[PDB]
């Protein structure tokens, strides 16, 4: 054996053990999910209090690319900054060229190619995160999963972290119970009920929740982070919802 | 047994980690078939959807390279995808550079030669795909072109990829043995359709839904996918007759 | 480029591709170095398992740098034309800057620094040479002789010996050596030279080189004749 | 153990060993300690000499006139990116005539960290940073990780036994954070709070660090007899 | 094999900790700062008696107001004395006044860890870099392969460091005279010396304000040697 | 990352010894054995093909002697791709030397450049040696007549009579035998070939299995001519020392 | 610079080479030597562009230098005049070109004969009986033409140069304040001090 | 990233051997036969057109490629190595002949470059040598016609007849029985297809057997006319009808 | 074809007294025939107590005020905070200028 010592290398099964080594790093992260819905898409995610020392609202996780993508990750912190200065660079030189700030679909496979690209050589590292991102462009709203293979699609929900088997099925009864759709402000309420759910798989620390969304009706087709009234009515949401 | 981590020689001549790439094709358990009409060049593979949470649409494992050329690939998704945008590029540039269309059978020993390069050179692993190139070429009528991570490539009158590619290969073989021609003997792309189909499910001995397939077809002109009504419309043909 | 650091420290603190080149000098043939009141004198060991060899064209274990300094090394002798040709042009490249000639001291520390790159530069190994470098410098009839060794450092000796066995003619140096009356003659200095190359050589014949340098740019190589006098003039006093 | 012998290669854990190892220099590192109030950052260091006869190693190095940080680790290290603080720092003045935001100051070390354990050949910076800062948005204090983790925090502390430290500043948060408008106050807090990191060891006039940053005051450090008042 | 930058599972760089070991394989070199100056000594270790003494260089002039003393693996000081006269001559020449013996440490420091996959390992070598400038007076370095320095009062390194190193503990005083420190760094490195020491296996040097820095003749290092073991007798 | 399968083809071993031309070297003891010989009018260059098939063009090939300038000929043993490499820089080498200064280039002077060559690839690069041993012959107008050898070390010494490839302890004690340095290059032709006739691993010694060149100064008055023997003339020289 | 000269007669090559260094309005030395000794039996005068000359004639001269040391061996006339050729012929088309113009004296010990090579910047080389570079050619050649024999002793050719210096200074409208002449020959390179 | 391979993946073993070029070799060995035969008047080259499935078209896959009009190849061992050599060949035949002296190299040369091609990924960093041996058959001016096989290692050798790959050891002693000095090109043919039918086990037929001969200037395959010193290509492909025709008086 | 240098007027000045110094300038900042400002100061105070001024063309005089004021800055953070002595600013600034020797700073510089 041997082949799980360096990157790029395929085992006998076919398989690149750096990659799977890799999830393992993500799944030991924090829980992190994304919601389409009517005209957009809305992000969450647990941050686990370590101490009081930690300043509220002041470690910001979730992330914005161009104007209207809005990115948010679970495993190695480092690694998805290092993933959205890319994408940001990407993001740039498409609008550099294009004039039109890029497409979701697009956005989603510069990210891809990248960290397929780390998937490529034993002289770099796989990215140890998953990444949940999207936004609205000309289309209407897109949300995307991508994961430490380089590989991603497009997802009506998407979970993961420590509490991802908790958060898809939270997920799954939303697209289940709702065909014609969950409106925004709707899913950022959702949003903090699951991320409060998937919480019971990481209870030791208590958390601080963390949400932001892109809609076509209630941001203008831009990412903002849901801050204030619309955050704690979101918060009591939740807190109803675990009693 | 480092020469089994990299693409030098083993003491029997071989390259496993070409070989191990060759398995890694099976790992998505799809698929796809391929096969030519008089006018046309009919390619379909399976579409499992797993996950509730997936949206359908952008599950796909057939990618439109050119305008006239289609690509459908067995194997992972970022290696897949990775060969879709070089061969996107490829094409592109043989257009501009020499002034009309990249034929498939150019693309598929230009896309060859750098899995080739990747079997030789140490520091580049083989992708573990193997794509099948389709058209109706200007010059050479319907064609279906093959490639693999060993850098190997062939023209091909039909041919199959997947876990369960033998049964689908004999399948094919013994329609040919029987029609005595090398292709579909059909006027409309919907029939060679409906054929494709057909001798998929007589070769899995599964039944399919609309969103059990997904199918690529390639004209004079313009290489297309079916949407999910446009492949119902060919299932409800099939179950009629 | 290749880049592998191939000289590194170990657990104990040693640079084994340093030490494993001095062990190539030691498998080298012997070289001595011996200076007077007035010379330095370079003598040489050359096996003799090669008969049938041509003394015209084959290279000489001494090199001239400049006009007034010599070379001589012990151990790999493809490495030691790569350390004289630097020094040559090194030599050549002193006159045109400073308008002098290199000192016997100046041209060590430089052969010696080109050794020490050699250590800690990536993808290169050591020099598997020691070099016993000789001559006067200009305008000063004082002899000048220092060693070089792969690890790069350098200093200056009255009289020293390297390659294989070099430790049994240092022992008789040592002994035979008089720091207060270096030999007062050229021919002195050759006598004690030869003698000293005689503790491990063998026969005196077609196996030891000897160089003589003097002062002002004045060296010469001794023919076999020459040497074989001191040869038979040193037995004859040996059988009392 | 087999994965353990270079930054670009993950454990079957999910783990990178030689980040984890660099990691532990910061704890062999001699204790720091950094606190704010909301006018205020105040770094406090023991400094550590090699015997009797030797200086003791400075734990605290001013970025601008506005930052600046103190070290627990490899020092030659935190020289490295405390010089790319200078530098950063100076970009945003020179080019935009803006005083670098001290959360900007932490993304640009997270980044600056990052790269060096995703690539082969190098390796991960072997020192903890504990920057403090006045800015536009008031005070601040972050905690450095050479993993690349960045953090904004009250007070923390870092270096061997900086856990005493660290439980003390976690029950005096109520109290030090309102020391607003007395920079003596704020001192004697972290003076206290490092004191809990203290072994056979206690705080002289050579031994100890003191910086300090805030509203009307410049990034300034006392060495000698300028901290005597404080023991 | 493994890389050169790799860490230990305790936190320290393994190619760093091994060159200290080739440093405690060095011959002993001792230097003592006072208020009258700052006193230099090396032990020479001649390998053979036929090695002339005198052109073993193992104490250095950086610039008039610098010197410097070494052990270890000698010839990988060479680039760091060139790299170090080239900055103290580079700062005169870019601010018309002396370096500070402080900066001209940390230039030569930040040499240190240019190593990895810059050159190939780290020096194999430790400095006493002693000096006067006119803001912190006379001044002791020692500078490590490790990136890293502390100023010392006085301070020992080589085979015989931590002998001499505790002896220099109990005999350092804040009161010292040059001549006081001369005798001293003799008494103590006669003490860890193998070989009995004299004026040609053993060299001193010293830097003072006023005539900047000088190392010794070996006739003026006997008459303090022979002052010493009158000295030692005398009671 | 890629250290794991680095070779490193330039060390030492313990001993001293640089592994990679250690086991070139014993490559090289494998190949057919390669033989010059130095007379006083002229110098002889004799080399064994390595086990010939019955259908191999003869005439035609090229394996064993090779011409540098119209001075200068080598004998190889080992791989012929990496001689060949080497042929060509040292062939450019002498046109080089000829273009600054207007005069063939001195043997030794082209001998030492390409054994420079070797040497480098012994101290940098990671590269693997080149796995020949070249005899040089050839004439200058300082030194006359001069044979030459090199091996994969970068190290070169001259000689009156040496021997390249396999079976050199034997050849070499059979040419101390019998050369003498007043010899003629009709006697050194025959010694050549005696001597492999001796040392072959084959079963007979044929005309099919052997290149042979000479450099006489046997051209008209004052000037060096270059003869690579051809099949037929092969077969006459066998014959005429009585050896078929 | 300015005057360069240069005779091969039957057994040496005598270089005759002018004296002044004047630069503006002003004759900054009297006693300037144009010359530098290549190897043991062979000599080069220089004149052209100023930093050039020198730069130019000290760097061909550590090249011949360096390859006597390599080689233990004296290059040929020929050899080292075929070697400065080349390097001004790639000079001529570099960013900046030495702007430099050389006569080379020699004496081949092999060939027993004295060989005089005159090279322009451009690269521009010719074996000659006697050379000249500049304007002075314009006098000299013709009266070379006139009075040279090939013939000629060491003594003779003295009187033949002494006849071209005598024209220079008639005719010529700077004062270039005499020359140094040097003798190549067997025994090497020597100078006239009384001329 | 970047190629950190900068170090060779061929090494002598202490035995001597090299040994990537020896499991090259062993890959040529287990490729399918092929051979070529020297006439007085042409060469011949053949091999076995092993069909992946017979859903591929074989007609696709050309194992015999023209190099120049003159000098055509064909190979034992690993196809795409083999493919991407012939672009490399045909190239270089430009690069470094066509476009200086404004003809086409001599076989011997054009082999000499091929050679060092595969020499170089013999000793080159971080690459495997070729998988392959090339049979190259030619023709030009001054040496007339010829033959050169080609191996992994670089090595190449001149050859009056000779086969490589799976059953060379039998095929080649079948061809030393019937090889004379006096073949003309259709006894050459002849004896190349009834060496190639011991080593081929199924169907024996024009499309399962590929052919090529190097003979007299076609002047209807050359394009153009008014040229008389250009006469056209001697290089020629057989086809399945031409080869069909001569199995039927085998 | 651009020219990349301009002139801004104005005029600077200074004496030195025994235990003070000077440096005067005027606010005035034109091109050509205009006035661009009435009030733009050009003399300023770099730290440790030097002044200066670099008059002529203010692009530049600009740009060299603020590498110098950078220049005073590093000089602190690379050596122990220590004053930069008014001879070691004065030697510091002819390497500022003589660096752009091929390209120069078009102003006259009085510290
Ligand atoms: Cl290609």
């Amino acid at each position: 054996t041997g082949y799980d010592l360096s990157n790029s290398v395929f085992s006998p099964d076919g398989r690149n053990f750096q990659v799977e080594y890799a999830v393992k790093a993500v799944e030991n992260g924090t829980t992190s999910i994304g919601i389409k819905c009517n005209d957009g898409v809305v992000f969450a995610v647990e941050k686990l209090i370590t101490s009081k020392l930690l300043v509220p609202q002041k470690n910001v996780k979730i992330q914005v690319v161009d104007r209207h993508i809005g990115c948010v990750y679970s495993g190695l912190i480092p690694d998805g900054r290092h993933l959205v200065n890319r994408g940001r660079e990407e993001a740039a030189s498409f609008k550099k060229l294009y004039k039109t700030p890029i497409p979701i679909p697009a956005f989603a496979d510069r990210l891809g190619q990248y960290v397929q690209a780390h998937t490529l050589y034993n002289s770099v590292r796989p990215f140890g995160v998953s990444t949940i991102f999207g936004g609205v462009d000309k289309n209407g709203a897109h949300l995307y999963m991508l994961e430490p293979s380089g590989s991603y699609w497009g997802y009506k929900g998407a979970a993961t972290g420590k509490g991802r088997q908790s958060a898809k099925a939270e997920l799954e009864k939303l697209v289940d119970h709702h065909p014609e759709g969950l409106s925004a402000r709707e899913a950022v309420k959702q949003a903090a009920k699951i991320i409060y759910l998937a919480h019971e798989d990481n209870k030791e620390k208590d958390f601080e929740l963390e949400i932001s969304w892109c809609s076509l009706s209630e941001t203008n087709g831009l990412h903002k982070f849901v801050k204030g009234d619309l955050l704690q009515e979101a918060i009591d949401f939740a807190q109803k919802e675990i009693n | 047994g480092y020469d089994r981590h990299i693409t030098i020689f083993s003491p029997e001549g071989r390259l496993y980690q070409v070989e191990y790439a060759f398995k890694a094709t099976n790992q998505t358990n799809i698929n796809s078939l391929a096969v030519r009409g008089k006018d046309c060049t009919v390619v379909i593979s399976q579409k499992k959807v797993p996950d509730k949470l997936l949206d359908p649409t952008t599950v796909s494992y057939i990618f439109c390279i050119s305008r006239t050329i289609g690509m459908v690939v067995n194997g992972p998704i970022p290696d897949a995808r990775n060969a879709a945008l070089r061969a996107k590029a490829e094409a592109a540039e043989f257009r501009y550079k020499y002034g009309y269309d990249m034929p498939c059978d150019v693309l598929a020993k230009r896309m060859a030669n750098l899995s080739q390069i990747y079997t030789q050179r140490a520091y580049m692993r083989p992708l573990g795909v193997i794509l099948t190139f389709v058209s109706v070429d200007e010059e050479l009528g319907p064609s279906i072109y093959k490639t693999d991570p060993a850098g190997y490539y062939v023209g091909y009158k039909a041919t199959a990829t997947g876990p369960k590619q033998q049964e689908i290969t004999t399948n094919l073989e013994n329609h040919f043995k029987k029609s005595k021609i090398d292709h579909i003997n059909e006027e409309s792309w919907e029939k060679v359709v409906e054929f494709a189909i057909t001798h998929m499910i007589d070769a899995l001995g599964t039944e399919f839904s609309k969103n059990d397939l997904e199918v690529g077809v390639a004209t004079k002109d313009k290489f297309f996918t079916l949407s999910a009504e446009n492949i119902e419309e060919r299932l409800v043909a099939i179950a009629e007759q | 480029g290749y880049d592998r650091a191939l000289s590194i420290f170990s657990p104990d603190g040693h640079i084994f591709q340093v030490e494993y080149a001095l062990e190539a000098v030691k498998r080298g043939t012997c070289a001595v170095g011996v200076k007077g009141k007035n010379c330095v004198v370079l003598g040489c060991e050359r096996r003799s398992t090669l008969k049938l060899q041509d003394t015209r064209i084959t290279p000489s274990k001494v090199s001239k740098i400049d006009s007034h300094v010599v070379l001589s090394f012990s151990g790999l002798n493809a490495d030691s034309r790569i350390l004289i040709e630097k020094a040559r042009v090194e030599a050549q490249s002193h006159r045109l800057t400073l308008e002098d000639p290199v000192t016997v001291e100046y041209l060590t520390r430089y052969v010696a620094g080109v050794q020490q790159r050699y250590t800690q530069s990536g993808g290169v190994r050591p020099f598997g040479v020691s070099t016993l470098i000789a001559g006067f410098d200009p305008r000063d009839d004082e002899p000048k002789l220092y060693q070089t060794e792969p690890s790069g450092i350098y200093s200056s000796w009255s009289a020293q010996t390297i390659g294989r066995n070099s430790k049994t003619v240092r022992e008789f140096l040592e002994k035979n050596y008089d720091r207060k009356e270096p030999p007062a003659t050229v021919e002195e200095c050759v006598k004690l030279t030869v003698r000293s190359l005689l503790e491990v050589v063998q026969t005196g014949a077609k196996n030891i080189e000897i160089t003589v340098v003097k002062p002002d740019s004045d060296i010469v190589a001794l023919s076999s004749e020459e040497i074989n006098q001191y040869v038979t003039q040193i037995e004859q006093e040996k059988q009392e | 153990n087999n994965y353990d012998g270079d930054t670009v290669t993950f454990s079957p854990t999910g783990r990178l060993f030689q980040v984890e190892y660099a990691l532990e220099a910061i704890k062999q590192g001699s204790v720091t300690v950094g606190l704010r109030s909301n006018t205020h950052a105040v770094l406090v260091a023991l400094k550590r000499n090699a015997d009797e006869l030797s200086s003791y190693q400075k734990k605290i190095i001013k970025c601008d006139e506005h930052m600046g940080l103190s070290l627990a680790g490899l020092a030659p290290d935190a020289r490295v990116l405390s010089n790319y603080l200078r530098q950063q720092c100076n970009y945003s003045s020179l080019v935009f005539n803006r005083k670098l935001a001290v959360e900007r100051a932490g993304h640009l070390l997270c980044d600056k960290a990052q790269k060096n354990t995703q690539s082969y050949g190098g390796r991960p910076y072997g020192v903890g940073l504990l920057i403090i800062g006045y800015d536009k948005s008031g005070a601040h204090l972050l905690e450095f990780q050479p993993s690349g983790n960045v953090t904004e925090l009250y007070g923390t502390a870092i270096g061997a036994r900086s856990q005493g430290a660290k439980t003390y500043l976690e029950r005096t948060l109520d109290t030090f954070i309102k020391i607003d408008g007395n920079p003596d106050e704020l001192i004697k807090a972290g003076v206290e709070a490092i004191s809990q990191s203290l072994r056979d060891e206690s705080l002289t006039v050579d031994n100890l660090s003191i910086a300090i940053v805030g509203k009307d005051t410049p990034f300034t450090i006392y060495d000698g007899e300028a901290v005597a008042k404080y023991i | 094999d493994r890389g050169v930058s790799t860490f230990s599972p305790e936190g320290r760089l393994f190619q760093v900790e091994y060159s200290l070991e080739a440093i405690k394989l060095g011959s002993t070199a001792i230097g003592i700062a006072t208020k009258e100056g700052v006193v230099l000594g090396v032990e020479k270790r001649a390998t053979s008696p036929l090695l002339e003494s005198d052109s073993i260089e193992k104490i250095v002039e950086i610039d008039r107001h610098i010197g410097c003393a070494m052990s270890g693996l000698t010839a990988d000081a060479r680039s760091m004395i060139e790299h170090a006269r080239t900055a103290a001559v580079t700062h005169n020449l870019y601010y018309d006044e002396d370096i500070n013996v402080e900066s001209l440490t940390q230039s030569v420091c930040d040499l240190a860890l240019r190593f990895g996959e810059l050159m190939s390992r780290p020096f194999g070598v430790a400095l006493l870099i002693a000096g006067h400038d006119a803001d912190d007076g006379y001044q002791l370095f020692h500078a490590e392969p490790s990136g890293t320095f502390y100023r010392y009062n006085a301070k020992a390194i080589g085979s015989g460091s931590e002998g001499a190193q505790a002896e220099l503990l109990n005999e350092w005083h804040s009161s010292l005279t040059l001549k006081e420190a001369e005798l001293l760094v003799l008494k103590i490195l006669k003490q860890v010396m193998e070989e009995k020491l004299d004026e040609n296996n053993a060299q001193l040097s010293c830097i003072t304000k006023q005539d900047g820095f000088k190392i010794y003749d070996n006739e003026k290092t006997a008459e303090l040697i022979k002052e010493l073991k009158e000295k030692e007798a005398a009671e | 990352g890629s250290r794991r399968y680095d070779s490193r083809t330039t060390i030492f071993s313990p001993e001293g010894r640089l592994y990679q031309v250690e086991y070139a070297l014993e490559s090289i003891s494998h190949a057919g054995t390669a033989i010059g010989i130095m007379a006083s009018d002229g110098i002889v260059l004799a080399a064994e093909r390595k086990v010939t098939s019955t259908l191999l063009e003869q005439d035609t090939s090229t394996e064993k002697l090779y011409k540098l300038n119209d001075k200068i000929a080598v004998a190889v043993a080992g791989l012929t791709a990496d001689a060949e490499i080497l042929i060509n820089t040292a062939r450019i080498h002498a046109q080089n030397y000829l273009k600054t200064y207007n005069e063939d280039i001195p043997v030794e002077i082209l001998v030492r450049r390409l054994s420079d060559i070797k040497q480098g690839y012994t101290q940098h690069g990671g590269l693997r040696p080149f796995g020949v041993s070249f005899i040089y012959a050839g004439y200058d107008d300082r030194y006359g007549y001069q044979l030459y050898t090199s091996n994969p070390s970068g190290n070169y010494t001259g000689w009156k009579a040496i021997s390249v490839g396999a079976n050199t302890s034997a050849a070499q004690t059979l040419l101390q035998m019998d050369y003498k340095d007043d010899m003629k290059v009709d006697d050194a032709i025959e010694l050549a070939l005696k001597t492999l006739s001796k040392t072959t691993d084959s079963s007979a010694l044929t005309y099919d299995r052997l290149e042979f060149a000479t450099i006489r100064k046997g051209a008209n008055d004052g000037e060096v001519y270059q003869k690579i023997f051809k099949p037929q003339e092969i077969k006459d020289i066998l014959v005429k020392t009585g050896i078929t | 610079m300015d005057i360069i000269l240069g005779i091969r007669v039957q057994d040496s090559v005598i270089l005759a080479s002018s004296k002044a260094v004047t630069r503006g309005i002003s004759v900054l030395k009297d006693s300037d030597d144009k010359t530098r000794q290549l190897s043991p039996h062979t000599l080069m005068s220089f004149a052209g562009e100023a930093g050039d000359t020198v730069q130019f004639a000290e760097y061909i001269q550590a090249n011949i230098q360096l390859y006597s040391i390599r080689e233990d061996y004296e290059l040929s006339p020929q050899a080292v005049s075929s070697f400065v050729r080349q390097e001004l012929a790639k000079s001529i088309r570099s960013r900046r070109p030495y702007q430099v113009n050389v006569l080379i004296g020699g004496y081949d010990k092999k060939k027993n004969k004295p060989e005089l090579y005159q090279i322009d910047y451009l690269g521009t080389k010719v074996e000659l009986p006697y050379g000249a570079h500049g304007y002075s050619g314009f006098y000299t050649f013709s009266l070379l033409d006139h009075h040279y024999r090939p013939d000629m002793t060491t003594e003779e050719g003295l009187d033949l140069l002494k006849l071209c210096v005598q024209e220079l200074e008639k005719r010529m409208p700077m004062d270039f304040k005499g020359v140094i002449v040097k003798i190549v020959d067997k025994d090497g390179i020597r100078q006239v001090d009384d001329f | 990233m970047t190629d950190r391979y900068s170090f060779s993946l061929t090494t002598f073993s202490p035995s001597g051997k090299l040994g990537q070029i020896d499991y090259a070799l062993t890959a040529v060995k287990q490729g399918v036969t092929s051979l070529g035969i020297k006439a007085t008047n042409g060469v011949v080259i053949a091999t076995e057109k092993k069909s992946s499935s017979p859903l591929a078209m074989s007609e696709t896959l050309s194992k015999v490629s023209l190099l120049t009009p003159d000098i055509g190849a064909v190979y034992s061992g690993m196809g795409p190595d083999y493919r991407v050599l012939v672009d490399k060949s045909r190239k270089v035949a430009h690069t470094s002949y066509k476009r200086i002296y404004g003809e086409y190299p001599p076989t011997k040369l054009l082999v000499s470059e091929v050679a060092k091609i595969m020499q170089e990924a013999t000793q080159s960093g971080g690459v495997r040598p070729f998988g392959v041996s090339l049979l190259i058959a030619g023709h030009d001016e001054f040496n007339g016609f010829s033959l050169y096989q080609v191996d992994p290692s670089g090595s190449y050798f001149p050859w009056k007849a000779t086969a490589i790959g799976k059953g060379s050891v039998a095929a080649k002693t079948f061809l030393e029985k019937r090889w004379n000095d006096e073949l003309e090109l259709e006894d050459a043919i002849h004896i190349a297809l009834l060496t190639l039918k011991e080593s081929v086990e199924g169907e024996f037929n024009g499309d399962t057997i590929e052919l090529a001969i190097i003979g007299d200037e076609n002047p209807d395959l050359l394009g153009y006319t008014g040229i008389p010193t250009d006469k056209g290509p001697r290089f020629r492909k057989l086809t399945s009808q031409e080869i069909n025709d001569r199995l039927e008086a085998l | 074809q651009f020219n990349p240098y301009g002139d801004n007027g104005g005029t600077i000045l200074g004496i030195a007294g025994e235990d003070f110094a000077v440096l005067a300038g005027d606010t005035r900042n034109i091109t050509d025939y205009s006035i661009n400002s009435r009030y733009e100061p050009k003399v300023f105070d770099c730290g440790d107590n030097i002044v200066m001024s670099a008059n002529g063309f203010a692009a530049d005089g600009d740009a060299l005020v603020k590498r110098f004021k950078n220049s005073v800055k590093w000089y602190h953070f690379d050596h122990n905070d220590k004053k930069l002595s008014i001879n070691s600013a004065a030697r510091n600034i002819q390497h500022l200028l003589y660096g752009k020797r091929f390209f120069p700073y078009y102003v006259h510089t009085i510290i």
